[PDB]
DNA sequence: TTTTTTTTTTTTGAGCGACTGCACTACAACGTTGTAGTGCAGTCGCTCTTTTTT
């Protein structure tokens, strides 16, 4: 037991203000202030490892693959354009359930963005 | 009922015993199994004595059965010494020695009992339907060996999602949207049907046809709603109901939205108006016209295909699952019960039963709380009402909790009403007398108290030696029970929780502040001794509320150890940093790995020090240099070594066992260090550990050997356990602060008051509904019965007018709804006036009450001491010499045989071809066929290879022209094995000076280097023959890869020997040959009897060239004696 | 048959049930006005146990 503890990560660093900061870089630091300080004053950032195949085909929409549906849907429906033809572009890359499951959401899910879209292109 | 007295029980038929919480039930069983080895017990015993293998004893517990075990073992020995010496120190080893009149055969029958102790037939339930589906395969139809597996739920979720491939698929939409309403795919059907998808099958009541799909409900109900729609569009336009102060007269707009309502069928959801048009609505708020009843008739049941899609689930995925199993050989834990009960169900498996009987002719059933159907149905199968068989079901009503397990409770009823005799256990030796008495007090106020009639309480007995038993405060005597009522009218959930928890810790930290200066003490009559935090001890019912008393503890500086955690060590941060230094280690190059597993908290450094290896060059280079040879230890050594140099060199485990908190790292790191140790022998690869290692990261699942273990025993800490985790501990003071908190069981599943089968009710019945209500407030009970009685000194409740309705202030509380209110409020709604004087009624010298009060003065004392001074020893040499026992390769046209592939396969196949095949008879080609059949080479070399061997046959070997041919077999010897000692350390200096003075061979060829070598040397010469009075060596070299032509002439062979080194082998073989021929012939000369070494290279021998093939070389017969007295010494 | 490099995250609870505000008519007290019951809509708590069998 005779060991020195384990001490604090928090230090003092002395550290002199540019002349041009971009406005990316005040971005990325009031995104996450603890992460800019880590991954790029230090350049420590943990890199975890990607994620496993699945075992089966998707039956739900849950997560990024659903964000990234919606984003795209919203995308879609700002210009007016055909849903149908990007349902049809969405479930010829398998990413939507089979048969009618996928039908219902995407109803569901263009409704959601048809309220949105009806607000924002009222003042676009 | 009567008393249950072990040496007086009859054992003829079926006899019950209900041993309560705290009794000697381990203790009756071992008395009763002496009973039963002895044969005592006069009128009341067995008819003959039995051995150690016929007495079945059977827990479900494994821990339980060891115990038994060594328990019933040391017993045994007690009994045989004080059998030996006439006297004990026991009353009931007394009356068991006063009840026999012979000493010297007991004696001699207890020897034997302990000599056959390691053959005893004390199982499991699972272990004995193995060890008789093994056994008696015939009449069962059993496999001989297979394979049990651990988890089943992939293969039910697979089987569940071919369900819903092979049926949801297909569907139309109109059917497909109510699909889509009932669940959103196969996981919400597996999670609602895994209750009765394990276990038992239940009994559906009302199933639908075999013959109905969905398709014929969807248009049945679409039928329904027409037939509404067309009677509500036939007598529309009218009113003539009389308009009353509660109907107001908007509902002319009710009808407009019943007028929009019928445009098509494709819909399933009726509209809320209907209920507006209910005759038995509407005159509570007259109606003539049938088309209000038959709106009430639609709304009588609800329409829903929910009921055929669980029914087509329930047969289709447990028939794949078992048909998946049965294809693949495997077995499971349900499915020995299942192969053992459907072997009984057949007709000749009653025979195998009668050899059960002639196995075991007894069974004593521990835990018969436990008991599934099955087992009950089995043992009702073999020992119901047969002759000389006795049946003991030692068990106990009042703590059968492990009703979600499986186990049932109208299954032990049952066995209540089949048998006949019932037995009990009066005296209590766990708990003080007070406790006991609050315990007799509590659940004695009503009549049938567990609310069934077959369960009746009565009031048991504490012990004479236990009755000094008191925790005392400063101030005096505290009392056993103290049920701290929350103050308040009305109080939620979370908010209720809190404010106990806070109570709770603060009665923690007084206990604890006065307990370290000698005011609160447990007293044993005189003898006292002050409360630790080890002690005390918090029993709660889920994780939240644990984590919620963990939280609330320790904010006034106390820790506190969580009994009941099974999470997985994987799922912790320790694990993610192994992985970046794992991967790290294996990627040293990459700076970004290893700038990211520096900063990790096992490392420990500051910002400033990775500021400061960023910046400085050299640093970084030597922390890459260190991993690079972490990594060479970790390919050489394995994974522990590795760690073990990591955590040493860094010195990282001094710095995390001087932090605080930094224990239960330590102790997670090692124990995945462990983890990763027992994965890197089973895998090859490198990267195969570390996707292993990422793999359990992401798989959450938890094994027995991947738990979290405790992280300190020394240190004393409260003690958080689970109700079902505390079934048979013992705790000195407990607290239980959540025990009013109830939760309603929505769905219907319960079991029938007169068959006790389960029944399930997949329509929303409410006398369903109350049915199974009323066995969820049985199972509440049960559990506070199980939580009250494991208190010895004191126990603290938690009461408050809890209200599971959403309403705040109604008038009245639902703490009759919860199992603590059924005894207090005696079965009766009441407000939290009501329960305040129901608590204050019940107020004895044991029982008392406090308010709640919230308040900390502050958190504790450490009152640390000091540590004395250690050291450790060092081993003053090296633990051993270079002794090792080694070999010489340790110390070192189209067809031809010049186009024969060289290789050591090649090699060792000519090889045993020259040593199987007879030298004397000519070579068969159908021979060399077979032997080139069993060794896989090219059936077209056969006919050159044969003529081949006959031409090595045909070319003579020898100084004067001796063949092969002329060896007869007792002259031949073939891979002669010699074993060579040396017991002087072999120089390498001194040996090549002695093997150049006298071989011409040694000018060039520069000194091999080798250990000094002391001990034995191992050698297997190829092939010792004799011929006209003279002994010779062949040896068989046939790689010969270089040479294709005939130049093999003796330059090349002589340049082949001092390149491979085969001169200090063929020294070795004259040396182990002079050494043989001395052990075996008398008067025997080295120049008289040995004449020549001969080397054999197989694919250098033609025809026409005899002296190509063969090196014959003669030592100069003065290296023997000298290699002989350096090896002798 | 030869060969080229690359550093950016993003998302995630909703139905059940109560509280209160606003409107709207029914009915009795003083054609009109005050009291009472009901319905629609925005807003807010809450909540989803326990374990061991070779």
């Amino acid at each position: 037991q005779a060991g020195k503890a384990h001490s604090e990560f928090v230090q003092p660093l002395p550290f002199t203000l540019p002349e041009t900061v971009p406005l990316e870089t005040l971005q990325r630091f009031w995104a996450h202030p603890v992460r800019a300080f880590f991954q790029m004053r230090l350049q420590v950032n943990f890199r975890t490892e990607d994620s496993e195949i699945p075992d089966t085909e998707p039956f739900i929409l849950e997560g990024l693959s659903r964000y990234q549906i919606n984003q795209q849907l919203l995308n879609a429906l700002v210009e007016q354009d055909d849903a149908e033809r990007l349902f049809r572009r969405f479930r010829a890359a398998g990413d939507l359930p089979y048969g009618a499951f996928g039908e219902i959401f995407w109803e569901t899910q263009c409704q959601e963005m048809q309220q949105l879209a009806d607000r924002v292109i009222a003042c676009r | 009922a009567e008393t249950l007295d072990p040496l007086r029980l009859p054992l003829q038929g079926e006899r019950l015993i209900e041993a309560s919480a705290g009794t000697g039930k381990t203790f009756t069983i071992a008395a009763l199994y002496l009973r039963l080895l002895l044969g005592l017990g006069g009128s009341a015993a067995f008819p003959r004595p039995l051995t150690v293998e016929e007495l079945l004893v059977v827990t479900f517990t494994e821990a339980a059965t060891a115990e038994l075990r060594g328990r019933i073992r040391s017993n045994i020995h007690e009994l045989r010494i004080a059998c030996l010496r006439e006297t004990t120190d026991n009353p009931l080893y007394e009356r068991l020695l006063e009840e026999i009149d012979d000493k010297a055969q007991a004696a001699q029958w207890l020897l034997l009992a302990e000599r056959q102790m390691d053959e005893a037939a004390v199982f499991t339930i699972h272990g004995f339907c193995q060890r008789m589906l093994n056994l008696n395969a015939f009449e069962s139809g059993m496999l001989f060996e297979q394979q049990l597996i651990e988890d089943e739920s992939l293969l039910r979720y697979q089987a569940c999602a071919d369900f819903w491939r092979r049926h949801c698929y297909p569907l139309p939409r109109e059917i497909a949207q109510v699909v889509f309403e009932t669940w959103k795919g196969p996981q919400a059907l597996l999670r609602d049907i895994n209750r009765y998808l394990q276990g038992e099958a239940p009994v559906i009541k009302a199933p639908p046809p075999d013959d109905e799909t969905l398709a014929s409900r969807h248009a049945q109900i679409v039928a329904r709603i027409d037939t509404v729609k067309q009677q509500w569009r036939d007598a529309v336009g009218e009113l003539d109901a009389l308009i009353e102060s509660s109907g107001i007269d908007r509902r002319k707009f009710n009808r407009s939205n019943q007028a929009k309502w019928i445009d098509k069928i494709s819909a399933w959801a009726e509209e809320e108006t209907n209920s507006y048009q209910l005759p038995e609505s509407l005159e509570k708020f007259t109606p003539r016209h049938p088309l209000f009843e038959a709106i009430d008739q639609l709304l009588a049941e609800p329409l829903s295909i929910r009921d055929l899609v669980i029914t087509r689930a329930l047969a289709e995925i447990r028939e794949t699952v078992a048909r998946e199993k049965r294809r693949r050989g495997e077995l499971g834990f349900d499915d020995m019960l299942s192969r053992l009960d459907s072997a009984l169900r057949s007709e000749s498996g009653e025979v195998l039963a009668a050899a059960i009987r002639t196995r075991f002719p007894v069974a004593m059933i521990d835990e018969f709380q436990d008991t599934d159907p099955q087992q009950y149905r089995i043992f009702r199968r073999i020992w119901h009402h047969q002759p000389e068989t006795a049946l003991l079901l030692i068990g106990d009503p009042k703590q059968a909790i492990y009703a979600f397990r499986g186990a049932d409770i109208f299954t032990y009823m049952k066995a209540r009403s089949e048998v006949h005799a019932h037995y009990t256990l009066d005296t209590n030796w766990r708990s003080a007398p007070g406790m006991v008495n609050s315990v007799n007090k509590l659940f004695s106020q009503t009549d049938d108290a567990f609310m069934f009639r077959e369960i009746p309480f009565i009031p048991v007995k504490s012990a004479g030696k236990n009755q000094a038993l008191r925790f005392v405060f400063k101030g005096e005597t505290q009392p056993a029970m103290k049920m701290w009522l929350m103050e308040g009218e009305s109080c939620g959930v979370g908010d209720y929780q809190s404010t106990m928890a806070q109570v709770c810790a603060a009665q923690i930290r007084d206990w604890l502040q006065a307990g370290q200066r000698g005011e609160a003490l447990l007293m044993n009559g005189d003898d006292a001794r002050p409360v630790r935090a080890s002690d005390i001890s918090v029993l709660v019912r889920s994780r939240q509320e644990a984590a919620q008393v963990r939280d609330a503890l320790t904010l006034l500086e106390i820790p506190s150890v969580y009994l009941s955690n099974r999470d997985s060590v994987f799922e912790t941060l320790e694990a993610q940093e192994m992985l970046w230094l794992l991967q790290a280690v294996m990627t040293p190059e990459r700076e970004n790995t290893l700038r990211s597993a520096l900063a990790t908290s096992m490392m420990g450094l500051n910002a400033l020090d990775i500021e400061t290896l960023n910046n400085d060059e050299h640093a970084w280079d030597v922390v890459v240099e260190e991993f690079d040879g972490y990594r060479q230890i970790w390919r050489k050594r394995g994974v522990m070594p590795m760690l073990r140099a990591l955590m040493s060199a860094r010195n990282i485990a001094e710095n995390l066992l001087a932090t605080a908190g930094g224990e239960r790292r330590l102790t997670d790191i090692l124990h995945i260090s462990e983890l990763l140790q027992e994965a890197g022998t089973q895998l090859e690869s490198e990267h195969a550990l570390v996707r292993w290692l990422s793999q359990h990261i992401l798989e959450p699942d938890s094994n027995a050997s991947s738990q979290q273990m405790r992280l300190e025993s020394d240190k004393h800490l409260v003690q958080i356990v689970t109700i079902h985790k505390s079934k048979g501990l013992e705790y000195p003071l407990v607290w239980l602060p959540f025990i009013t908190n109830f939760r309603v069981q929505e769905q219907a599943f319960y079991h029938d008051r007169h068959s006790f089968e389960a029944v399930l009710d997949l329509n929303a019945a409410p006398e369903s509904v109350d049915l199974a209500e009323a066995e969820r407030l049985a199972e509440d009970l049960r559990l506070l019965y199980v939580a009250l009685t494991r208190s010895v000194w004191h126990c603290s409740l938690g009461v408050a007018p809890l209200v599971r309705r959403r309403g705040d202030k109604k008038g009245d509380t639902d703490v009759h709804q919860s199992a603590l209110g059924r005894l207090l409020q005696k079965g009766e709604p009441q407000d939290a006036a009501g329960l305040r004087t129901c608590i204050e009624a019940l107020c004895d010298d044991d029982i008392a009450w406090q308010t709640a009060q919230t308040g900390d003065n502050q958190p504790w004392q450490v009152n640390d001491v000091s540590t004395a001074e250690l050291n450790a020893k060092t081993l003053q040499r090296l633990p051993g010499d270079n002794w090792r026992v080694t070999s010489y390769s340790g110390l070192q046209p189209t067809l031809t045989p010049h186009q024969f592939p060289r290789g050591a396969s090649p090699g060792t196949f000519l090889h045993s071809l020259f040593e199987d095949l007879d030298f004397t008879q000519p070579v068969d080609p159908n021979w060399v066929r077979e032997k080139l059949e069993l060794g896989g080479f090219e059936s077209q070399w056969e006919p050159v290879l044969t003529e081949w061997i006959t031409a090595v046959l045909q070319a003579p070997l020898n100084e004067t022209g001796v063949s092969l041919s002329q060896l007869s077999a007792r002259n031949k010897q073939v891979e002669m094995e010699f074993y060579l000692p040396i017991s002087e350390p072999l120089i390498a200096s001194q040996l090549d000076t002695l093997i150049r003075q006298f071989d011409p061979l040694s000018a060039g060829c520069p000194p091999l280097e080798f250990m000094q070598v002391r001990g034995m040397l191992k050698g297997f010469i190829d092939l010792v023959f004799r011929h006209e009075g003279r002994y010779y060596l062949l040896a068989y070299k046939s790689n010969w890869l270089g040479e294709d032509s005939s130049a093999y002439t003796q330059q090349a062979m002589a340049a082949a020997m001092q390149a491979h080194r085969y001169d200090l082998q063929y020294q070795l073989y004259t040396l182990a040959l002079h050494r043989y021929l001395r052990h075996r012939i008398a008067d025997y000369d080295y120049e008289h009897h040995f004449g020549g070494v001969i080397y054999l290279f197989l694919r250098g021998v033609d025809k026409e060239h005899p002296q190509q093939g063969i090196y014959t070389t003669r030592p100069n017969a003065g290296l023997i004696a000298l290699m002989d007295e350096m090896f002798a010494g």
